């Protein structure tokens, strides 16, 4: 359920 | 007033070469040949579908060739896989628009959610010319032909990005053009479930005056550019549905297809 666009939203660089 | 949207637009370029390998101005020139690369490998049937493998990016479990005995559905996975990395590009493009990582989070994913396909299919056309798409960052040349022979509803996909992509090509955009473009298309107030729409509406009006006073500065032969390009953001929104009925039908009546789990939350409760 995590929401994958936020983990790449929120990935730095 | 003007100075800022200058060093905006120029901004965005910049960020945009870095978050886009393939750039229109490369797909152009390996399209027209002015490239001293070799010529891309032109994948038109099944067999060099097989010999140009090589060619077309897929990390997978086993080669892309035996992902299926059916052509169809390598283009499917081959193409799917592409879109994965897609969306990751344009994500990282979004995060360096001005003021786009200080909206809300759950704001940036909505914009990113019903935005990446729209800028997909925009930026498709800069790949493509009236018979074929690059892939792989112009390592492989797939014919139109050949994904219209494709078997129902897989042949049905690439066609109408093909005949957006002849007329949308026909406004002869540059990359400083579609990156200010891109990002407008990102920053639409109006996308569903938005939490607080005035911050990203007033982006979007910073980009909107950038990419009206780029156009003109960049295209000053071509009147009411900007309107003719405007009239196109509204041609995506069907594109993109269309392209959902037509994943539709392929997860009610092909086994074994599911989606990159990326791309199930993209589509998931999309409109
Ligand atoms: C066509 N092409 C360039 C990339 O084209 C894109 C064309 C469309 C997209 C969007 C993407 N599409 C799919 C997602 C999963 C599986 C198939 C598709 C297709 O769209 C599809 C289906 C059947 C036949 C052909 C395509 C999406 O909805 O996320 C992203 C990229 C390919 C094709 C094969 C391998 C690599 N490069």
């Amino acid at each position: 359920e995590p929401s994958l666009l936020k983990k790449l939203l929120l990935a730095p660089a | 007033e003007s100075a800022d949207l200058r060093a905006l637009a120029k901004h965005l370029y910049d960020s945009y070469i870095k978050s886009f390998p393939l750039t229109k101005a490369k797909a152009r020139a390996i399209l027209t040949g002015k490239t001293t690369d070799k010529s891309p490998f032109v994948i038109y049937d099944m067999n060099s579908l097989m010999m140009g493998e090589d060619k077309i990016k897929f990390k997978h479990i086993t080669p892309l060739q035996e992902q299926s005995k059916e052509v169809a559905i390598r283009i499917f996975q081959g193409c799917q896989f592409r879109s994965v990395e897609a969306v990751q590009e344009i994500t990282e493009y979004a995060k360096s628009i001005p003021g786009f990582v200080n909206l809300d989070l759950n704001d940036q994913v909505t914009l990113l959610k019903y935005g990446v396909h729209e800028i997909i299919y925009t930026m498709l056309a800069s790949l493509m010319n009236k018979d074929g798409v690059l892939i792989s960052e112009g390592q492989g040349f797939m014919t139109r032909e050949f994904l219209k022979s494709l078997r129902k509803p897989f042949g049905d996909f690439m066609e109408p990005k093909f005949e957006f992509a002849v007329k949308f090509n026909a406004l002869e955009l540059d990359d400083s053009d579609l990156a200010i473009f891109i990002a407008v298309i990102i920053l639409s107030g109006d996308r569903p479930g938005l939490l607080n729409v005035k911050p990203i509406e007033d982006i979007q009006d910073n980009l909107l005056q950038a990419l009206e006073l780029q156009l003109k500065l960049n295209h000053p032969e071509s009147s009411q550019l900007f309107a003719k390009l405007l009239q196109k953001m509204t041609d995506l929104r069907q594109i993109v549905m269309e392209h959902v009925q037509l994943l539709q039908v392929i997860k009610k009546t092909e086994t074994d297809m599911s989606l990159h789990p990326l791309l199930q939350e993209i589509y998931k409760d999309l409109y």
